[PDB]
């Protein structure tokens, strides 16, 4: 290993449970600590430790194969996958938030106070008075209501920039990744 | 745009019309419903220039009616998105301009109107004028509007007028 | 400001012309014409670019010219190209040798004839003597460098003892051609002949021997 | 799916012809003459009358022959049927204006030639 | 293509560099995927500035530096003026004094208000157009034609040199 994976997992704990964070830190030794040896050292309940290890295994962080022999859980910390897993997690996340941004720009735009029946901007001809100028609802000629939200007045959002900034430590740590090792 | 195209339409002729003058009865009936009704796929239909052919009458079992498929040529008008067409202003209002293009009627929202343009409520005839009065838009005036999109309902099509594009409005 | 904008324009043109990915392109006059057409940089204003760079940079009271040296090199290139291209050429290499794909392309402005640059020496000085050792035959040199020689003589060292006894070995112990041709470079038999010759020659020759190959690879 | 600008039209707007405002007026006028004959027949629809008013006001070429001659000139040029209708109807004053109106018009012909297609129609419109 | 990205949609600029800047009266690093976004709403309005480019005001350009884009376009427009050849003036200083004024005009147009520049350009239009501007349009057209002719003469000579040495070898 190298400082890459050390700092990486150290900052990766920040997402999952801090109870999982202590267990991840126990990978300080790559010695592949066994489940019962972990009960001796981590001492978390066998059920709590089992749940925690399984949750840490599911996201492809670590891999375990207790053989048979007392049985010895083949604990691990698969670092080669770790980097790709974190990259895909942010890769999907950056996509989901940008799509949420763009998909939030569409709305009916109009309403009637009574009858609460949004129409569309396209209904202007039906929802209008040749004379009075105020847009009036079809089955209640008493509408005045314009837009509950006018439009994306602000820039894209503070949400996207907030993700950009709160993750600048993660971006910088993946810049420290910088492919230190060309191995498998 | 004014497009002369052939349409496929069907006629339900009551048996009471059978006998003398059955063929021109179908021709006469065809004009009754085609004229005055519109469809989004083809737009407003103005007139039927001629009938290309008359199809065989298919009898519906139990109903007793007849189905005549008729090929006829007619001119249609359909607004297209992102095109500029001459228009006439019908009524002028603060929250929107209503303009008519033949059978087609278009509504222009206040937002689509240029920012420097303002409604003239004080003037007895509702109209929009500028501070310098360089350009004035009033009822029954020639203006060009860009169609943002084509939207239809109840066999009627009315779009939005956009004046942002250059070389639009009265001259 | 005007000079800075001129340099910005020329630098942008060079940047794009270098970023283009394609086969090696040569363009001595076409480069100047295309620069002038594309970015509106006239050759006459471009001619004094380096001199005006020197003067303007002097005005700035800069700490030192080492930091801005790359800009001065680019200015020298910019003035040279607008100066002359009759006996020159601009070569562009989007891809460097020894690398299937590299993100550091290089634009060369290599000359083709040394007579252009050595003309001032011959013209200004009444006579120049190019005294050389190990000189390949003199007849070529007047062709490469445009000058009219007065004497063409080759001097042979004469000593009471034969100090030098050069020899050429072309046939190995296998009586096989040992030419180091490009197609024959891979020949294991030729490489073995070279190795055996070096072994025996090192066995017999006294201390100190130097062997010169054709390339690092 | 269909854009007037991009010369993209559905499967039905390929073979049918395109009619100009002036020519349409003649078609409607012929029906108006037909309406006079065969008395006691069904009256024209109100929507039909709206077309007559709209087209009559943009009857740029009053003479019947002028419409045919203009069409013939337009047919010669290698333009789409849609392009023929808009240019005559819009009546732009300068080529740059027509360029902005239709983006796909860009690149089909040189700017000077496009201006000529505008000016020659203007002379014909002036002569009537 | 070296720009980090569009001020709004810095995505394409990372995935592929095929997009090229679009020049406008505003002077902007606009990108085609963003030009569609401007066409959908406004139809010729700068997103942040809102400058009414009613013509969409779009023309292709290829340099990562937006300042270079604006400067090059402005210089292209300016070159149509003050195109008189150097030899027209015998005075030594006047050879490049007018070029100094031209580049000052370019820098003025890039950032500062262009009203004074436009008024001055009208003044230069009126007089030089009488005689000299059209004359130098003709002369620059002649020199463009003869440079293209000379390059084709160079390439004919190179093809003849190649083919004649090939026919030497085969003969
Ligand atoms: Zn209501
Ligand atoms: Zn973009
Ligand atoms: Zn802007």
């Amino acid at each position: 290993p190298a400082a890459l994976k050390r700092l990486a997992k150290y900052v990766i704990r920040g997402f999952y449970g801090i109870e999982h964070a202590l267990a991840l830190d126990i990978l300080i030794r790559n010695s592949c600590v066994k489940e019962e040896d972990m009960l001796e050292l981590l001492k978390f309940d066998r059920k709590q430790l089992r749940s925690v290890l399984n949750n840490l295994k599911g996201d492809k962080f670590i891999k375990c194969r207790m053989r048979v022999e007392t049985r010895h859980n083949y604990y691990f910390i698969n670092y080669r996958t770790l980097v790709n897993v974190v990259k895909y997690k942010l890769d999907h996340m950056r996509r989901r938030i940008e799509t949420d941004e763009r998909d939030s720009t569409n709305r009916a735009s109009f309403k009637c106070p009574v009858c609460s029946s949004t129409f569309t901007d396209l209904e202007a001809n039906q929802l209008f008075d040749p004379m009075t100028g105020t847009f009036r609802c079809t089955f209640c000629h008493t509408e005045v209501e314009e837009d509950e939200s006018a439009m994306p007045k602000k820039d894209a959002r503070t949400l996207l920039a907030r993700f950009n900034e709160q993750i600048e430590p993660i971006y910088a740590l993946l810049r420290e990744t910088e492919d230190v090792n060309l191995a498998y | 745009m004014f497009y002369h195209i052939s349409l496929e339409h069907e006629i339900l002729l009551h048996p009471r019309y059978f006998g003398p003058n059955l063929l021109n009865t179908v021709k006469q009936k065809l004009f009754t419903e085609v004229e005055g009704t519109c469809t989004g796929k083809y737009g407003f239909v103005i007139a039927v220039t001629t009938i290309d052919n008359i199809g065989a009458g298919v009898i519906q079992p139990g109903r007793g009616f007849v189905l005549y498929p008729v090929k006829y040529k007619a001119i249609v008008f359909r607004p297209f998105k992102g095109e500029v067409v001459d228009a006439v202003v019908t009524q002028v209002n603060k929250v929107g301009l209503f303009t008519e293009i033949g059978p087609m009627s278009c509504f222009i929202s206040r937002h689509s109107i240029p920012s420097e343009m303002e409604f003239d409520p004080n003037s007895n005839p509702p109209c929009y004028k500028t501070m310098d009065e360089d350009i004035v838009i009033q009822q029954d005036d020639e203006i060009r509007l860009k169609i943002v999109g084509t939207r239809v309902d109840k066999n009627d099509i009315f779009a939005i007028g956009s004046l942002m594009d250059d070389y639009l409005g009265l001259v | 400001e005007h000079f800075l904008g001129f340099l910005r324009r020329l630098l942008e043109y060079v940047k794009w012309r270098l970023r283009v990915q394609h086969v090696v392109q040569e363009s001595p006059p076409a480069f100047l014409s295309g620069l002038a057409q594309r970015v509106c940089i006239q050759r006459k204003p471009l001619r004094f670019c380096a001199e005006r760079l020197r003067s303007l940079l002097h005005t700035l009271e800069i700490t030192d010219l080492a930091d801005f040296s790359p800009l001065t090199l680019l200015a020298n290139f910019a003035t040279l190209v607008s100066t002359y291209a009759k006996g020159f050429t601009i070569i562009i290499e989007p891809f460097d040798d020894r690398t299937p794909t590299i993100a550091n392309p290089i634009l060369h402005f290599s000359c083709m004839d040394a007579s252009l640059a050595i003309k001032p020496v011959f013209e200004r000085f009444q006579s120049v003597i190019i005294t050389s050792g190990t000189l390949s035959p003199l007849d070529i040199y007047p062709k490469i460098l445009d000058f009219h020689p007065v004497t063409m003589a080759t001097f042979t060292m004469t000593l009471a003892r034969v100090c030098l006894c050069p020899m050429i070995i072309g046939r190995g112990n296998d009586q096989v051609a040992i030419s180091s041709k490009f197609e024959t470079r891979e020949d294991i038999a030729v490489i073995r002949n070279y190795g055996n010759l070096l072994l025996e020659m090192s066995a017999v020759v006294p201390d100190g021997i130097v062997a010169f190959f054709t390339s690092y690879q | 799916e269909e854009d007037a600008s991009q010369l993209i039209f559905p499967k039905e707007f390929e073979t049918a012809e395109t009619l100009l405002n002036s020519e349409v007026h003649m078609l409607l006028e012929h029906r108006k003459q037909q309406n006079e004959s065969a008395e006691d027949e069904q009256e024209l629809s109100e929507v039909f009358m709206k077309t007559l008013n709209y087209t009559a006001r943009f009857s740029r070429f009053k003479n019947r022959e002028t419409i045919a001659s203009v069409r013939s000139l337009l047919l010669q040029k290698k333009l789409h049927k849609f392009e023929l209708a808009c240019l005559a109807n819009l009546c732009p004053e300068t080529a740059e204006e027509s360029k902005a109106l239709i983006p796909s018009l860009e690149g089909r012909f040189e700017d000077e030639e496009l201006q000529q297609i505008l000016d020659d129609i203007q002379t014909k419109r002036s002569f009537q | 293509m070296d720009d980090q990205g569009c001020p709004r949609c810095k995505t394409t600029k990372y995935r592929n560099p095929s997009l090229k800047l679009m020049v406008n009266v505003c002077g902007h690093t606009l990108c085609e995927s963003c030009v569609d976004l401007l066409f959908v709403r406004g139809a010729g309005n700068c997103p942040e500035c809102g400058t009414p480019l009613r013509k969409s005001n779009f023309r292709v350009q290829l340099f990562e530096d937006p300042t270079v884009d604006k400067e090059v376009e402005i210089r292209k427009k300016v070159l149509k003026i003050y195109n008189k050849r150097e030899e027209d003036f015998p005075s030594l200083r006047e050879y490049n004094d007018f070029l100094e004024e031209v580049e000052e005009i370019v820098f003025n147009l890039t950032n500062n208000v262009d009203l004074d520049n436009t008024k001055k350009k009208m003044e230069i239009y009126q007089k030089e157009n009488k005689d000299v501007i059209q004359k130098n349009k003709l002369k620059l057209t002649r020199e463009q034609e003869e440079l293209e002719e000379a390059l084709e003469v160079e390439r004919q000579e190179n093809e003849q040199r190649r083919l004649f040495i090939q026919k030497e070898e085969q003969l």
